RNA sequence: UUUGCUCCACACAAUAUAGAUGGAUACGAAUAAGGCGUCCUUGUGGCGUCGCUGAACCAUAGCAGGCUAGCAACGGUGCACUUGGCGGAAAGGCCUUGGGUGCUUGCUGGCGAAUUGCAAUGUCAUUUUGCGUGGGGAUAAAUCAUUUGUAUACGACUUAGA
RNA sequence: GAACUGGCGAUGCGGGAUGAACCGAACGUAGAGUUAAGGUGCCGGAAUACACGCUCAUCAGACACCACAAAAGGUGUUAGU
């Protein structure tokens, strides 16, 4: 067809933070479509990929991926907490990111 | 959900719209706000004129050129109210603010596009009926904006052209609705009705 | 000539007015207003749909255009009897509001094979409608 | 090894006899009967990769005949069950993708 | 909180000079048993020469409403402490049960006189069994024959941050 | 100034991305009111219907979407042209005429796909520049130095000089 | 200038924008969970939550320490005797 998307779009909002101290080890993700923790409970444990590009070709590609997963819900509005192998570079606040449907329970 | 969101600023409250839009830019949504001369501020016109005069008094004493700049256009008043809510002195704030452009009227890039509203910042949905409000264009031309009438003339011309568009669109959609109704009650129509479409 | 006003009627709240519970534990059923507590809240009862007789804030219900006869303060046996006599459940079901609700829940209950089926059927219907859009 | 044996069928969408992981699929509600297929031949030793040495490096750059007639045996038994209910061949040939406005927490498969 | 009504019956501790004290009983609106017994001992220390160390509580029982689906009019007599003095007030509330009536009473006093729970004393609450004994206009307004009124200016709260049409406030 | 400059087509390199992954889908006004349809005596008109959110509408099947055969219609859509308009607020876009060409999943068939081995973004976008082709297009000024004094601390300014 | 206690001095951390003393809590290096005091329009992590009222200020008001306001008045408005 014309669409081939097998993931859900999301936005990298910020790190986990207090009013004046942030914590880069936990990122905050807005998954689009979900507006409550009860709907966000479907997406727990799903893999997340941040997909970006670079000028230098490394192993056949100019596209590099950072992997992570959803761990828990955050707040009352469907924001989730996500942890990555290496933390997200904080210039990606507001950048798009992919939530895959695996590991599936359905 | 959208590449660019075009917001019709008519009938909106300045602070509530700015707090919606600033969070949208910080989340990464591109926003363009049109018809900035029709924003509303709650309160009497005399109260908001006194507020702007209190703001207009404030300037750097030893050199007025480096002081706070008092911008007079309604779009720049909205930009001031929004820059107050974005942390504009950082690179993240600058990158957020470059996703925004605010206009008086609807310019020709955006007069053929779709305008939306923000229902949690609409005056008729927020204020109690009976409270007094202002028009940002009237306040801005009271404090020194020079282009209130040329925007009105351009908006009259644009509305005439848009009504000429809408008459043809209404005639076409009435033809399409007539054909859909006559091509209904067939077997595919009843199967789609059983399946929910 | 004669004097003309725009009447501008809307959906009075009184006894016998049928309401739809918007949010809460019922959340989508019908009830009948039994009495009026004050400006902001009323005593309702929904005995056919299983809504218990209760006082409720008017912001948690939506008033429907349906009305039937009740005396004020009627108990639930009389409420159910007059509800069945006026037969307002299928009168609600005949409305386009309830048809919209049923369409929404049907589209929610569709599966992937049914979504494929409605895509095929919509393509066939679009073919015959756009063929009809060439003669007028 | 906790894997699922699947097939396309290969005549329909070109997916051969294969094994997949159960955590990487979505079980739809669409059901066909696979009684009449003798799948006890396949096991974990049926799929062997014949692991490559470290010396054999592909600088620049085939199929088992047993695998291809096993596929031809099973798929002709599947498609007879496919022909009963309509549009299944078209459904299995078409691909799945998420459109704009599809919420997977609300979708039923 | 959401109030409940309890009867609390207590007495003095029995002595040899006087066994069987007189078993005083009071009706308390409170959130739970602990607050109910505390308010019981507070009002008995205001009334008689007794305290909690010198007395005991023989019974506490929740009294729920006899007809929780009848719409009543209640007259409530209240003491409250203002910033300068102590005053008596009589307010009457049209509502479906006693605990909800005193909940709206506490909200009404806190809203209109800035009186707190520690300042309000509930003298009594009683159902007005007959109309035309109702003396306040704000509740006598709702007792008219064929009462009906519209609800102008419907505001529907949205779930999305963007709406694609201008909303209507018809009801 | 040893063949330089610009534009057009693709050919290869480099360069990055504040962050495509079906579609930014166009009345205006009011909200104690409206929208749409229809009728008439065309109005601040009569009658009917709708809202109670976009949970919509359009699009959406095919090797990341192939190679072929037929049926039914004379539709739908893409590409390069082509005729006629309209658009100056930041127009740089919108509509339309005609023919060509490709596809059509509206309907029914035939062949292909494996081995990426149980997942690894599994690579499909647009931004700038350079260097090659081969096809057009055009053949300047400014500054220093000299001079002026309507100018001037010096710069700067205003003049003149084939 | 004294009395009892707790502190700062000698002490970082979360909150009070900011601050020696206030509130919370005292500190090896890390991971996960839950909270205190304080907050949840945006800056800013978190409900433009729910519910009942009150107030429209031609100097509104917005949180302890704390960064001020009184006597006297007002058919402004609300509730009472």
């Amino acid at each position: 067809a014309e669409s081939h998307r097998l993931y859900v779009k999301g936005k990298h909002l910020s790190y986990q933070r207090s009013k004046r101290v942030n914590n880069p080890n936990v990122s905050l993700i807005k998954i689009e479509g979900v507006a409550t923790p009860q709907d966000a409970q479907f997406y727990l444990g799903k893999r997340i990929a941040y997909v970006y590009r670079a000028s230098k070709e490394v192993r056949g590609s100019k596209i590099r991926v950072m992997w992570g997963k959803v761990t828990r819900t955050h707040g009352n509005s469907g924001v989730v907490r996500a942890t990555f192998r290496n933390n997200l570079p904080a210039k990606t606040f507001g950048a798009s990111v992919r939530i895959f449907l695996y590991p599936s329970n359905i | 959900v959208e590449p660019v969101v075009v917001i019709d600023g008519k009938g909106h409250l300045v602070g509530r719209l700015a707090s919606v839009v600033a969070k949208q830019l910080l989340n990464g949504q591109k926003i363009v706000v049109v018809r900035a001369e029709e924003l509303n501020i709650s309160g009497e016109f005399f109260r908001n004129k006194l507020k702007y005069h209190d703001f207009l008094r404030k300037a750097t004493a030893f050199n007025k050129t480096r002081g706070p700049f008092h911008f007079r256009a309604p779009s720049r008043i909205f930009y001031k109210a929004l820059r107050g809510m974005v942390s504009h002195k950082t690179a993240r704030g600058k990158a957020a603010l470059e996703r925004l452009k605010v206009f008086e009227g609807i310019p020709p890039p955006y007069d053929k596009k779709k305008r939306v509203v923000v229902p949690q910042a609409l005056r008729v949905l927020r204020l109690k009926p009976g409270r007094k409000y202002t028009t940002l264009g009237k306040l801005s031309t009271s404090v020194g904006w020079k282009y209130e009438d040329v925007v009105a003339k351009l908006e009259a011309k644009r509305k005439v052209s848009s009504a000429e568009y809408y008459a043809k669109k209404r005639a076409f959609t009435k033809k399409v609705a007539s054909a859909n109704a006559t091509a209904a009650e067939s077997d595919v129509a009843k199967q789609l009705a059983a399946l929910g479409y | 000539t004669d004097s003309i006003v725009k009447a501008s009627n809307w959906r009075l709240v009184e006894v016998g007015r049928v309401v739809l519970i918007k949010k809460g534990q019922s959340a989508g059923k019908l009830a009948a207003i039994v009495e009026i507590i004050d400006q902001k809240k009323v005593l309702i009862d929904g005995p056919k749909a299983g809504v218990p007789r209760q006082a409720i804030n008017l912001g948690q219900v939506v008033l429907t255009p349906l009305t039937f006869a009740l005396p004020r303060g009627a108990r639930t046996a009389t409420v159910s009897k007059k509800w069945a006599a006026a037969a307002v459940c299928e009168k609600w079901a005949a409305s386009s509001w309830a048809k919209k609700i049923a369409q929404r829940e049907r589209r929610a209950a569709l599966t992937d094979f049914e979504r494929f089926q409605v895509m095929v059927l919509r393509k066939q219907k679009r073919y015959t409608v756009k063929k009809a859009l060439a003669k007028a | 090894d906790n894997t699922l044996l699947v097939t396309g069928p290969f005549k329909v969408n070109g997916v051969p006899l294969r094994r997949v992981n159960a955590r990487y699929v979505i079980a739809t509600s669409t059901k066909v009967s696979v009684e009449g297929v003798n799948v006890e031949k396949f096991n974990v030793e049926y799929f062997a990769k014949e692991k490559l040495t470290k010396k054999e490096k592909k600088e620049a750059n085939e199929i088992k005949t047993e695998r291809v007639e096993d596929q031809k045996v099973v798929d002709k038994a599947l498609l007879a069950e496919i022909k009963k209910t309509p549009l299944l061949k078209q459904y299995l040939s078409a691909s799945f993708s998420l459109k704009n406005g599809d919420k997977p927490h609300l979708l039923k498969f | 909180a959401h109030f409940k009504e309890y009867q609390v019956i207590g007495r003095r501790l029995p002595t040899e000079s006087v066994p069987e004290p007189k078993l005083f009983r009071m009706r308390i609106f409170a959130s739970n048993e602990v607050i109910a017994k505390s308010r019981y001992w507070y009002f008995l220390q205001k009334l008689h020469k007794v305290k909690k160390a010198s007395g005991e509580i023989v019974s506490i029982n929740q009294i729920n409403e006899a007809h929780p689906t009848k719409v009543k009019n209640f007259g409530v007599w209240v003491r409250y402490d203002s910033r300068s003095g102590t005053h008596n007030m009589y307010k009457e509330i049209r509502d479906v049960s006693r605990v909800a009536a005193v909940e709206t009473l506490y909200q009404d006093m806190a809203a209109r006189h800035r009186a707190r729970f520690r300042s309000i004393h509930i003298l009594k609450v009683a159902e007005i069994e007959k109309t035309a004994d109702v003396k306040r206009q704000y509740v006598k307004q709702f007792l008219t024959k064929d009462l009906k009124f519209p609800l102008p200016h419907r505001v529907q709260k949205s779930t999305k941050t963007f709406s694609y049409k201008r909303p209507s406030t018809f009801y």
